């Protein structure tokens, strides 16, 4: 978490957004991937969401999924995962990290080993897609007990109860995927929730833009820049170009 | 907040992205609701007596038996509309959608009999069903493709990449995550997230119920065990029931052996695999050993599930049930024995918790006891399988 | 000399070759003891109740009759084990075999239906069943013939040179005059010669019993009409026995039109035949000018017969019954219907009686009128077939 | 019936059994079987019995439902069926001639037009293969108002109340398809019936020797007959001299 906490001290000095990147680690593969974060960052991303490859994911889909057939199709072990996220800490040493998981895969070796994993790699953040609230609290103690910030989603479905315990069990960010986003940010404001980044259907500076406008604190764009990475599977050194134009544009409309 | 536990010991939870729960909850209110409503039970009563036939026979196997101790009951599942026991508990779900002020169901399924299932309770009850199908167990399963049709559901095969029962099952929930403020998901089988489990166990309970009422009829006693076949645990579950506080009647679950548990094919989690989160649910599972899910086998597709439902898990883990397997091969000879000795084509799930009574009779033939099979299913589905395979081995 | 009548009016009798009749007068009297015996029928009803599955449902479709002054019920013989009527009279039959000492059963195919029947019962009861086939209806029907193989019944093909169901009834009845003393043969409908019409019916009366009291039960009235499709007749005349004094409830019985009346390719000898001297029994035929059988046509393999029973003959001549065809195409239609509007799949046999009732109802949408339809069996065996005539003619 | 009785008459003068071979009319074809029924009269056959083709047969079985087939094959009628008769009865004055019918056959256009046509032609009697005793009332009294003589089975599980009445309806000769041949054709002549005929496995001469001196009036010769037809299907001369031969050798047994 710790990151976080400076990250949006920093911004918010700056009047600024965050703008959070997604894509699958080992997406199409170790190096172009390790290439794709390293030109997304120097492009301008504030922190990281990064999927580790699932046999049978969910809460995202197709364009995704691809990604994650694409990772496995390299072979991409969760190991190999963990070594990839170490050295991306070793070359920045201040951006916020958050991994995407699901549930099996933080259970499979122990949820305690999972954490300690992610806070030696120095991972920040965690959002297992497949744990709500209701049954989170081992997931959550573990995840603090390794400086590590759990992340909840506060849906469209949301109600007045969840948006108290998203405000109250949630740290570094609060994932926002009907009330109109002002009024969201407002209760989770009151709430004192972790600030907000709006996660759902981000893919052009005017929406980057709207949501800093409406109270939240920066957005997430996901399925963009996977498609992006689809797109270009061919022509490596275009995909990165396209990648920074991408992200280059999705940052400048958070200032 | 739940209104029931929603789990069974460490087992079951409701592992599903946040924006399901609204949808679980939902359905777990009205499911309470509606056991406490007696028009609910007079409806679903009368559509599985009218529609649906029951209550089923319970059959006496004397030429299985001969020369044996055992006394052999059948539950006559297979007897039931549809021809297995799938039937009863996508009536309850239907009329339970109905009672959420629901017209359409949303299902999944590989080996195509639970969305046969759900297609002939949508069409009776006036739902628009669509169904959500691996398109690899479409092309393996045509002739039920066409029943679903028939019926008037929409079937909707999934690419995704496995194209499979998980691939389905993904699709479901995704649809149902934005739709379910007026389509129901109708789960196939005791498991997944709660309040399924429980549902589809109460939705099942009159097989149990039924049987101890015919049993103590016809032999003034309990069995000294009932015996079911376990794929994600219903027609188990649904016999297990109303005898759990039955100490003195043995519990006993038949998962498929595939080609030998130590060939690693085959569709044993609970005594074979290891508890995981996935399909909603923490549960045994088969999985490999860093996490990701591998794919089970058995030559009986219905069985096909890598995992079990939460309750037998449960059960198992406190002793008052015994969970064990059976071999593709040991199931084809079950098979074989019921057609020649009493007329009746099981299905080939069915057959696995046959063998394992023909296992308890053979190998102690001077014991006393009295042993019920939930015959979950009829077989006239399997005959071609059955056929290649004898074709093949030179019979 | 008989113990019954062997006649029904004019129609019937005993036309068998003179070696066949001591055969033909031991079963008339061993049926007669038989149906005085209170443990023969003790014996019959536990298997009718406790292996077969009876009594069966009477179904209400309230869908199907939608925005009509029509109340349609059916009665669910597509829910006994083996998924037809025929099972009734086969266990009567194989009952009846044992009473009089006998061991082996002969009996003969053609739709493959009455042979499964048939290996079934022997199954059950221990006895070893012999089953003759036309050849051609050898290939029609594959699956058939391995249901009754895995059974433990011995099939033999016939070449004969027509290879059909009249060439396997020959050599059926060329094995009995040899063997009556030790196998009884097993009749598929309610035709031939006395005592098989009377026995078949009154092994099928259930059917109607049941009716009369389910719809007492359920209406406080009898119907108006009950409609059966008529092959040979046995399910129509189960239905309709115990109403036969009823004379408020209309009787009728539905022949397959196949590609219709006039183009001579149907199955309707009752109403558009002529009267002949065949299958041991005097009987609307099919037949030519100079008194050569006829082949028949139906899409419907269980009623492809020449003939018809000749209590039908007889309950049509004095008015009692009433009896109509129903075309391929009419039948295809209240198939799709069925499945559609009350997730049942219905055997094309029945699809005829339920076509006629379809028409009844839409003919004359502002009657009141109660009518139930016997649905003799269930459907599953037709899919392929209904498949390849829509994949065929662009649906 | 008239020429059974002469023909008995006669043959019981000469110490003497009859020989009477079957055959399908119009088998292999109507010129070839006019052919063979003038080879087995010229051979020695003291009467005939003619089979007329049916759709459907029955207790006649394989050799004899090929012939039925052959007959098919040709197009036989049953009205080319009367057309021969009346030919062999204009070439033959005196041979008894027996039909082998099928009920439906009978019964097509009407029971007493069949019989008055068979009175027409000159047949002598007439079995219907499917009309037992217990159902013969209107074939025997149609019979007998066109003086057709009503053939009858005595099977071989007849009882004592059958034998009376095939005694008493029959005429022309009993069928003789367990007694002892001598205490069946003992009850046969204690209870006047017309004399018997052995019809069962009759293929060899010793077996027509045997049958007369068991007491019955001769022997019929079906299955045998219609062989030899089967055997030279491709040689018509050789067909007729191996019938010549065979009906000959039969022929002779008896005297
Ligand atoms: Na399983
Ligand atoms: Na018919």
């Amino acid at each position: 978490m710790e990151r976080y906490e400076n990250l949006f001290a920093q911004l918010n000095d700056r009047r600024e957004g965050a703008f959070v990147p997604f894509v699958t680690l080992g997406d199409p593969g170790i190096e172009q991937s390790l290439k794709i974060i390293d030109t997304l960052i120097d492009a301008g991303a504030d922190a990281l969401e990064l999927g580790v490859p699932f046999s049978d994911p969910l809460a995202d889909g197709p364009t995704i999924q691809n990604a994650n057939l694409r990772a496995f199709a390299a072979g991409v072990t969760p190991a190999q995962c963990f070594e990839m996220l170490a050295l991306i800490r070793e070359k920045h040493p201040t951006i916020p990290i958050g991994l995407l998981m699901y549930a099996n895969l933080v259970f499979n070796n122990g949820i305690d080993a999972f954490y300690a994993r992610c806070e030696q790699v120095g991972v920040d953040s965690v959002l297992v897609a497949d744990v709500p609230v209701e049954e989170s609290a081992p997931f959550r103690q573990a995840a603090l007990r390794h400086n590590i910030a759990p992340i909840f989603i506060c849906p469209p479905n949301a109600d007045d109860d969840l948006l108290r315990q998203v405000a109250s069990y949630g740290r570094g960010y609060t994932y926002l995927l009907a009330l109109p986003l002002h009024h969201l940010i407002e209760k989770l404001k009151e709430y004192h929730a972790a600030p907000a980044l709006q996660g759902f259907g981000i893919s052009s500076p005017e929406q980057v833009s709207a949501a800093v406008r409406a109270g939240a604190a920066g957005a997430i764009s996901g399925s963009a820049i996977v498609k992006i990475i689809e797109k270009n599977l061919a022509s490596p050194k275009q995909m990165l170009a396209e990648l920074r134009s991408f992200v280059s544009a999705m940052k400048a409309a958070s200032r | 907040t739940t209104l029931l536990n929603p789990y069974f010991g460490e087992f079951g939870g409701m592992y599903v992205p946040q924006i399901l729960m609204p949808a679980l909850n939902q359905l777990e209110e009205a499911f309470v609701s509606a056991q406490k409503d007696p028009e609910f039970q007079a409806q679903f009563a009368d559509l599985l007596k009218n529609y649906a036939g029951r209550p089923t026979a319970l059959t006496k196997c004397q030429n299985i038996t001969a020369g044996t101790r055992t006394t052999l009951y059948l539950k006559r599942e297979d007897l039931l509309h549809g021809g297995a026991h799938k039937t009863n508990q996508v009536l309850g779900q239907a009329l339970l959608a109905k009672r959420m002020g629901k017209s359409e169901i949303i299902a999944e399924t590989g080996a195509g009999q639970h969305g046969v299932a759900s297609a002939l309770a949508s069409a009776l009850l006036g739902l628009k069903c669509r169904i959500y199908m691996g398109a690899k167990d479409v092309e393996r399963q045509s002739p039920n493709v066409f029943r679903m049709r028939l019926m008037g559901a929409e079937v909707i095969p999934v690419h995704s990449g496995s194209a499979t029962l998980k691939d389905a099952c993904n699709e479901a929930l995704r649809d149902w995550s934005g739709s379910y403020e007026t389509a129901h998901y109708m789960l196939g089988t005791a498991a997944g997230p709660h309040p399924y489990p429980t549902i589809v166990r109460e939705f099942q309970r009159m097989i149990g119920e039924e049987t101890k009422a015919q049993i103590l009829d016809k032999e003034g006693r309990l069995p000294d065990a009932v015996i079911a076949c376990v794929g994600g645990g219903s027609n188990a579950i649904g016999m297990f029931a109303d005898f759990i506080n039955d100490t003195s009647v043995g519990l006993i679950g038949v998962e498929p052996g595939g080609h030998g548990i130590e060939t690693g094919e085959h569709g044993a989690p609970l005594k074979h695999g290891r508890v995981g989160i996935y399909f909603g649910m923490k549960a045994p599972m088969m999985q490999t050993a860093d996490g990701q899910i591998e794919e089970s086998y058995s030559i009986s597709a219905g069985l096909d599930f890598p995992s079990v439902g939460p309750q037998h898990a449960y059960l198992n883990s406190i002793g008052r049930a015994d969970y064990v397997s059976i071999t593709d091969d040991e199931a084809l000879e079950a098979f074989k024995t019921l057609c020649r000795h009493e007329g009746i084509i099981p299905a080939l799930e069915s057959s696995h918790a046959l063998a394992h009574a023909l296992k308890m009779m053979r190998e102690q033939p001077e014991k006393e006891q009295l042993l019920v099979v939930n015959l979950s299913g009829r077989g006239d589905k399997d005959i071609f399988t059955v056929h290649d395979i004898l074709k093949a081995r030179g019979e």
